[PDB]
């Protein structure tokens, strides 16, 4: 019985930690470039913080999927 | 509780159409406008060419 | 000579090199050097 | 809550409206032999747009429209335009396929931004009405529409058009054909697993898995709109539903994302299969 | 806001103004430039050259060899 | 796996069924841009 | 019985989350070049919008494939 | 029961596994790409047949770890 | 019993991973912000702006494992 | 009885992580390639032998793997 | 028994992922900045200001993993 | 008797695959950079093609160690 | 309670294996980036080391002190 | 026995796939940049050989090291 | 308790490596740059090969711990 729990526990864990590293590695890798382009071009400034805003909004869709099933794991507690 | 539930959900849809007509007309709306006078534009110059 | 003079300080600000820094300034010199050369003729033209 | 969670838990894992031929239609069996039921829902929602474009059909003009019309002429021209400047094959009516798929997996994925709960606390009064009720507490409210199968159908359909042309440029002898650049191997069991094997699966699973890809795409996406919408249902007064909001507003962002990049793929598949080889 | 730019030849100069966009066919890059850039310098392809005053109106120069900064 | 299959046959009737007013709506709009190429055409003449 | 139940939880947990990291990664790959490439030619914001889009599409192919079956998983693990 | 839950993870690795293989590989390719066609417009067409070219090379052995892990979960060819 | 250990060590999972994606994440920012700082010392103000803007949007996710960690901890659920 | 569900298990790792290999590898040759071809576009024909003759060296080891995990699923060991 | 194992496992690899990323990060910080700094020999100072400026900010979430892991192992969990 | 077998199997396999990313990894990074010098100057693409050669045969010979070792185990693993 | 034995072996050894190896390779990167700059700067080699040995001994502070809670569990293993 | 003998064989797999990647990642790696350098300097090549080769065999010590020890673990494991 | 022989030889295998993977990638970052700029600099090859001992003995310090300690618990295995 406590192995189950232990698992879905294990799970809710995984799903959380693994997509909180790969939107940290996105965002990251955005943020060098999106500095980069600023420096090279500190006019646009704007747009560039708009393209930046909306794929960002992008990057975390999935991750947020995972999140949202951890949470369910935690407080619905499915097959528990 | 029912009712508290589906009246946060129309309190939320609320904010959303609030935001939705704040931020989502304006830029259609403009376009719209736009082309409309654009063409007609063009429809003006071919009358005054053609006189 | 004046390319150690007229100078006062190093620009913090640089330019990125699109291609490698050497075979520009190679290409640079290039002109540099022709240039001189004609202006050279200029001037002695108006000699003559 | 948690009588809701159990009835939450009953409705929306249902299957076509909880419709099956020759069986109960509310709550027949749990993955019996059926059928879809629940597709109609979203042909009549096309439908509506069908009415809406013959509007401007026969109000068609050359000056200017009123707001709507002006708007219609906005889209029409946008996707000619994209899908034209794109590339096109044989100029057969591609443009009006690609419009029309693209406005329904639009509508398909759209609908989803109403509430799941509204549809049932709404429609009880129906089922009392006709039908019966406790099949409806297990699973019989209608749910915008979130089965696969559509994807399915779609995606078959377009393979079906890809096949068509394929054989209409006559080329199936070389896409059996494919590029293998593993002839040999350093002992006998493994170049013998390689030769006939290896490139066989090469050439038939390659062109057979993107289809499934596609399908899954729409079925993936809308239902993880869906299970949102499932999780945002907890929390009856406690919560103040203001982060709710954001996700929705991205999830909008995404909608026609994944809808057009799909009618997109649609468009390359078709430009690749009306090519040389 | 526009930014000088300024043609010249050994000869002579050719264009000189204040500008705000231009269009650039680099050694490497094709470059696009606006006032206030981050200072640069490339080698330049020996093609036609595109710039674009804040009037609703785009000059050309075409060009054969030569460096940018 | 039923459903499936109608799903498929059936959108694609419905496709075909909206092909022609797609293709006539397209074609209602290259006229507009006909017009400003012809009064370009009678300027030059003028 | 329970067991074998945690132990499709997670494979499904697994899933998922390995999914959003790909993703995670692939978009930022992605949106590095875009923000530079945008930086480096204002004017093509549509050929680069179009590209974008494309390439975003034939990225996420098999992670949320991954997902909807693990969460298929999650109503009707495909097995008792 | 046990193989069962076994089956079932050596599937989830077959098909997550490869995800993370190919996700990565197309977002370098998208990067590199989209650099290029940047550089040339003038070029972009006949690179992005090139693109396609190469992205039905890579596509192919992790198409067929979702075709196994298919196949072990319609019909695990095991007890 | 076995609980305790198993949701201690999920937590451990949680907080642990979640350090390791913030610091190579904000060492990889940071990085080319020495680069473009660098390149741009005027805009150097502005330029940490940004910075604070990426790095509020950034470790977000890290933050809420980590929470869930001790949450699990000390008003531990699955008891 | 869990010899099958661990030869399984073995299988999919053999096939699915060469998997991510060729992936990988060919998303990185992939990229540097278009980045040359973008160099020299008159040069493509050499490009494209040199690239097929690489990819050719690489696939081998998978190849390897994906037999014998191919050969498992159909006749395993150790029954 | 076995929680005691548990609860060690989970301490170790705290403070383990903590160190790795401590290291990792600090080294690519590093690597820019040093060549930032060969690059403008005149700005070291206010360059070493914001490097420490960023660091601080870096280190955080792993020195709450140092502090999870000495509590862990001078006040553990339940057992 | 299920231990020694199935744990036999699955070191030879990981020693396999896992040499596959060396050998996979390793090549497409010499191949890169190939490509980048060929690029560059086209002209000794043969005499770079043999300093090619030159890390080829440098690279993969522990990866086929790994593989001969597996291939023991999988004729006659020497155990109990 | 061997088994507990062990495992808290296992953590004592596992904690500075991390500890090492990611030492390493910081240490790697950082000295790649250091041999770069200073032959771009045959001149600044002595203000530039100076910055490396402080960086350097700001890099492994946490590594070394996990490493000193292991050799403190090797000579005296708590939670016995 | 049967248990420990596949735990043996667990560890032993470790060490050489292990060293598998080591070498094979550092084989390209070192490949990568030496190609680099071949393009920039086709003549000083002798040399860029011979430092080549001397760091790659300062490379693989440690990894020949543990290719040592999982084969003494294969004919003549310890701990018996 | 031959389990608790298994779980302490798979930790020293997993010492070593990480030693192993250390020394190897730590090795590639650095010569990779180490050829890069003595192709550049072939005048300063003797300091900067100097330097390049300097950094390379210090990064494979803690590395040579880890090794160490793995080997002496293949020889003298603590906590029996």
């Amino acid at each position: 019985m406590e192995l189950t729990l232990g698992l879905v526990a294990i799970a809710s864990a995984i799903l959380i930690a693994f997509g909180a590293l790969g939107t940290a590695i996105g965002f990251g890798l955005l943020g060098g470039r999106f500095l980069e382009a600023v420096a090279r071009q500190p006019e646009l400034a704007p747009q560039l913080q708009t393209r930046m805003f909306l794929i960002a909004g992008l990057l975390d869709a999935v991750p947020m999927i995972g999140v949202g099933i951890g949470l369910f794991f935690i407080f619905a507690n499915p097959f528990v | 509780n029912i009712n508290l539930t589906l009246i946060g959900q129309a309190i939320a849809f609320a904010f959303f159409v609030a935001f939705c007509m704040k931020f989502v007309w304006p830029p259609l709306i403009n376009a719209i406008s736009e082309r409309q006078r654009k063409i007609a534009d063009g429809l003006n110059a071919a009358e005054k060419a053609k006189a | 000579a004046e390319e150690g003079d007229d100078l006062n300080r190093t620009y913090g600000w640089d330019y990125i090199y699109e291609p490698e820094a050497e075979e520009l300034l190679n290409g640079l010199l290039v002109r540099y050097i022709e240039s001189m050369v004609y202006q050279g003729v200029i001037e002695n033209v108006a000699c003559e | 809550k948690h009588h809701l969670t159990n009835m939450t838990y009953g409705k929306m894992p249902d299957g076509t409206w909880k419709l099956a031929e020759t069986a109960e239609e509310a709550h027949s069996m749990g993955f019996t032999a059926i059928h879809l039921d629940s597709m109609g829902w979203s042909i009549g929602l096309g439908v509506i747009f069908c009415l809406l474009f013959w509007i401007v059909a026969r109000a068609a003009n050359a000056g200017v429209p009123t707001k709507f019309q002006s708007a219609i002429e906005m889209i029409i021209e946008f996707v000619d335009s994209s899908v034209r400047d794109t590339f096109h094959g044989k100029s057969r009516l591609i443009a009006p396929l690609a419009l029309t798929i693209f406005v329904w997996i639009f509508l398909m994925n759209l609908m989803d931004l109403i509430p799941v709960d509204w549809i049932p606390q709404v429609a009880a009064f129906v089922g009392a009405n006709v039908f019966g009720m406790d099949p409806h507490h297990v699973y019989f409210k209608i749910v915008p529409s979130t089965d696969p199968n559509i994807t399915l159908g779609m995606s078959l359909s377009v393979f079906v058009l890809i096949l068509f042309y394929s054989i209409r440029e006559k080329g199936v002898g070389g896409f059996v054909g494919e590029l293998a650049l593993n002839p040999f191997n350093p002992s006998n069991p493994v170049a013998k697993a390689l030769l006939i094997p290896v490139n066989l699966i090469l050439e038939l699973v390659t062109f057979l898995a993107r289809p499934i890809s596609l399908a899954l795409r729409l079925f993936g996406n809308m239902y993880a709109g869906e299970l949102i919408f499932i999780l945002i249902a907890l929390l009856p007064f406690w919560i103040q539903w203001a982060l709710s909001v954001p996700w929705a507003i991205f999830h909008i962002l995404v909608i026609t994302l994944q809808a057009f990049i799909f009618m997109m793929l649609t468009i390359v598949y078709l430009s690749m299969a009306s090519e040389k080889h | 806001a526009t930014m000088q730019c300024d043609v010249v030849s050994v000869k002579e100069s050719i264009y000189s103004g204040a500008v705000t966009m231009l269009i650039a066919k680099g050694a490497g890059g094709e470059l696009g430039i606006l006032p206030g850039h981050a200072p640069l310098v490339t080698l330049l392809q020996p093609g036609p050259i595109r710039v674009l005053l804040e009037n609703g109106t785009e000059e050309i120069v075409y060009v054969s060899g030569g460096v940018l900064e």
